[PDB]
RNA sequence: CAGGGCGAAGCCAGAGGAAACUCUGGUGGAGGUCCGUAGCGGUCCUGACGUGCAAAUCGGUCGUCCGACCUGGGUAUAGGG
RNA sequence: CCAGUGCGGUAACGCGACCGAUCCCGGAGAAGCCGGCGGGAGCCCCGGGGAGAGUUCUCUUUUCUUUGUGAAGGGCAGGGC
RNA sequence: CUGGCCCUUGAAAAUCCGGGGGAGAGGGUGUAAAUCUCGCGCCGGGCCGUACCCAUAUCCGCAGCAGGUCUCCAAGGUGAAC
């Protein structure tokens, strides 16, 4: 077995040097280094765990190069909510309004009896 | 009576600390990682994250129980009792 | 109480257990009884309630648990929501 | 001249009682005789019951 | 001789608490219209725990009524609170867990918990893991009220201060023995420097007045004035009886 | 590097104001164009070796083509 | 921060019992748990050395080795302190 | 004469671009320790072909060495949900 | 992936991002603003560090001193095993 070596001037393993294999066209078993592992956004409703889809999961400086269809889905609250709770979302506003028209007659009508 | 006779949990703690401290850690001990039922979803999840504070697996509820119950007795009777004081003042 | 007709509907009339099936009966309009319970999470039940008063239906919020319902249902598990296609002898329906 | 040693250990010689020396976990771990085997079983009444050999309730 | 351990816990820079990962001040929502005349409303959005502390906090979200926003706040989680329970502030709130009220409003025997002991200061009293305050007496002129606190010590406050209903989450955290000395060690590496505490009959007289000897004993009264000079106000301070 | 998979495309991307130097190497039936540009360096793998030396008499203008061997 | 030992809760079957539940066979992998490398320590020979390799080292034997463990850099506390 | 701030799928979502400020909400940056299991890799191993070696007193289709493809794209495995 | 343990719950900020909202912009029947631009083309990235030892002879112990000094990689055999 041939070991290797680091290649930076940094020789303490850590969440900067995270390294890998390659064997180069050399036949030399190198370290390439790697880059960490990237999240995909969670819900901001804040109640469903999982990371969203639909999205590419990306250290945050990244999201520069990237193309607007990458960093969203075509919805309403598209690429930030999860769409269960977006659908929860629209028929929660519908019926928050709705008694809200019953309490106003409801109101109207005990001013109306009184 | 399987395993053991009288020690269940806290035969983890093995000869150490003494019968009498053993013994009453384990009613304790056995209360904290107990899984209760969540009087939301109904199902068998809540369970104990941090002192005083539970958590639903499946609804994702947070709840603020007591120390290694869910409730303490003197939670609940003075809720029993602040929703009767409401009754009385505003009826 | 309707721990005694409850179970008399299970036994002789026909019945749907839940969400998404009730919810289908209530659209079809084939349903007359959808029995809440408490528990459930009062979205589906506001828009329970209201999806079935626009199709004339009566709601019953039974004092249940979500678990008091499917033991009073001769289930042996979770019904949270229920709807009463038809009854056998049991005047559920008033 | 270990390949011929190998060759031996295949049909068990120089495995004796005296020539052990980890516990009988350790050179095998009961804990590895689990996965070994109900994954074997598992597998086993899976194969049986997609083929209609045994029903779902004689399988579960 | 030396300057005894006690006298150095003032100085800090050793004996000094202990406060990167704590979530942030545990207050109570100042006053506006909506709490001098109002009802404001907010939501829980979660029971994060600090270290330290054996109450867990509850970030609870309003919204800024003169600025389109949204305060958000850290309240002393009462026991039963739970996400998305709605929680109500002010005087016109409604007598429930996790409503905070004026003490005024509420009638007598109401347990209540995060009083404030001025108006204003936003949470003082009665706030620890499982302690609450019970609200004894009124007195409608001069808008005082009597109040007894989890010492037992019954005070006079003004009517105007709030408090949280409930008791505070947690309750006998003291209940469970520590039962080794890890979780000791464990627990205070949270809170500041003040672990293994050695007795003094055990330093030599330079460090501590209860110190040397052919054998480890005291040697004078363990009970001191209270009017003592710093280093030897050491042992029972002030001690008005000592036995059990 | 880019494959192209056309032979019509690299006929556009060859006659480009930063193309030059399109190299052609014969590998055994997979005779290669690749044309060096700015950005990429696209190439056209040929697998019938009759179109291939068809296509030499199309770059245009007098490229720098350099038959690599 | 090798490899092993003991084997806790939980769980599964099988068996008894009327019920409470109790037996048996597994699983499972808990612990300021045991042996024991690396590491950190320094018991005993009252060994070596004792103008030393060394202004405190060196051998054999030893203690501990998933926790009140060991460490690198940054930062705080300065003389009756 | 009006219309035209992109289109597809029942839905998860898809398409190469798809107008837009002050302000607001959220995510990423952004997390302990330990156990178990699975996937990938490098290395290790076994069977068999090449090439060059070693031994050949006798025996050994022998023993040894070596037997490759980077980032960045493009496609599809196999993992996870 | 999925667990256990905690009276221990285990970092902040630059930076970047999606979404809400929708003030405003656009040309008037082929164009126009716009492209969190898709492809492609042009120009630029200054300043300092960068040898070698890393240790039973390049560091500290008055020395080429059995002392001390933070890491990375890590084959065959036997064996349970670094
Ligand atoms: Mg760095
Ligand atoms: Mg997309
Ligand atoms: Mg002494
Ligand atoms: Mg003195
Ligand atoms: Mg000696
Ligand atoms: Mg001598
Ligand atoms: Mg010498
Ligand atoms: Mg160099």
């Amino acid at each position: 077995v041939q070991r290797l070596t680091y290649r930076r001037r940094l020789s303490y393993n850590t969440a900067s040097n995270k390294t890998r294999l390659s064997r180069t066209p050399g036949n030399r078993i190198v370290y390439l280094y790697t880059k960490k592992v990237g999240k995909a956004p969670k819900s901001a409703c804040g109640v469903c765990p999982g990371r969203l889809r639909g999205v590419r999961a990306v250290r945050p400086k990244v999201l520069m190069r990237l193309s607007k269809t990458k960093k969203h889905v075509s919805r309403a609250y598209g690429g930030s909510m999860c769409a269960k709770c977006v659908r929860d979302r629209i028929k929660r506003a519908f019926l928050i309004e709705e008694q809200k028209i019953v309490v106003k007659v409801l109101k109207a009508q005990a001013q109306s009896q009184k | 009576a399987k395993r053991t006779k009288k020690v269940g949990i806290v035969g983890k703690y093995g000869t150490r600390y003494g019968a009498s401290l053993r013994k009453m850690v384990k009613k304790i001990e056995i209360s904290q990682h107990a899984k209760y039922t969540c009087s939301f979803c109904g199902k068998t999840k809540m369970k104990r994250r941090a002192v005083g504070i539970w958590h639903c697996g499946s609804c994702m509820k947070t709840v603020a129980g007591g120390a290694w119950t869910y409730n303490t007795t003197s939670a609940v009777t003075v809720k029993s009792a602040i929703r009767r004081l409401k009754e009385l003042k505003d009826q | 109480s309707i721990n005694s007709r409850l179970q008399l509907v299970m036994k002789s009339g026909k019945y749907v257990l839940g969400y998404k099936q009730t919810l289908k009966m209530i659209r079809q309009g084939k349903a007359k009884l959808v029995i809440l319970a408490n528990n459930c999470p009062a979205l589906r039940k506001s828009e329970i309630e209201y999806y079935a008063m626009l199709a004339k239906t009566g709601v019953h919020h039974y004092s249940g648990n979500n678990i008091e319902l499917g033991t009073a249902c001769g289930k042996y598990y979770r019904v949270c929501t229920l709807a009463i296609i038809d009854p056998g002898d049991s005047d559920i329906i008033r | 001249r270990c390949r011929k040693n190998t060759l031996a250990r295949r049909k068990g010689r120089h495995m004796g009682i005296g020539k052990r020396k980890g516990t009988a976990n350790a050179r095998m771990p009961e804990k590895v005789t689990w996965m070994r085997r109900m994954r074997i079983l598992r597998r086993l009444l899976r194969r049986y019951r997609e083929s209609k050999k045994i029903d779902r309730h004689m399988y579960h | 001789g030396r300057v005894i351990r006690g006298q150095r816990k003032g100085a800090g820079s050793v004996f000094r608490a202990h406060v990167k990962h704590r979530k942030g001040a545990a207050r109570l929502r100042a006053v506006d219209f909506a709490e001098r005349h109002g009802y404001i409303k907010g939501i829980v959005k979660d029971i994060i725990h600090d270290p330290g502390r054996g109450a867990p906090l509850a970030k609870v979200v309003f919204r800024d009524p003169y600025r389109f926003k949204k305060r958000t706040e850290l309240f002393i989680a009462a026991e039963g609170i739970h996400t998305g329970q709605f929680v109500y502030c002010g005087k016109k709130a409604q007598l429930n867990i996790g409503n905070v009220l004026p003490v005024g409003t509420m009638p007598e025997g109401t347990i209540v918990c995060c009083l404030e002991e001025k108006p204003g200061d936003r949470g003082k009293l009665a706030r620890a893991s499982g302690n609450y305050a019970t609200v004894i007496s009124h007195n409608p002129e001069t808008k005082k009220t009597r109040v007894k606190l989890p010492s037992g010590s019954k005070k006079v406050i003004s009517s105007a201060n709030r408090a949280v209903v409930g008791v505070v989450a947690g309750g006998g955290r003291i209940d469970k023995p520590i039962l080794k000395a890890g979780r000791a060690y464990h627990k205070y590496k949270a809170k500041r420097n003040c672990w293994p505490r050695v007795r003094g009959v055990a330093m030599n007289p330079v460090e501590h007045p209860f110190g040397g000897g052919n054998h480890q004993h005291i040697g004078k009264p363990s009970t001191i004035r209270r009017d003592a000079p710093a280093g030897r106000k050491v042992g029972l301070i002030a001690a008005r009886r000592t036995g059990r | 590097p880019r494959k192209i998979e056309e032979i019509k495309d690299f006929l556009l991307t060859a006659r480009r104001k930063d193309a030059k130097s399109v190299k052609i190497k014969k590998n055994k039936d997979n005779v290669k164009f690749k044309v060096r540009c700015s950005r990429y360096l696209y190439t056209l793998v040929i697998t019938d070796k009759e179109k291939a030396e068809k296509l030499k008499q199309s770059l245009p203008p007098g490229l720098a083509v350099k038959e690599l061997k």
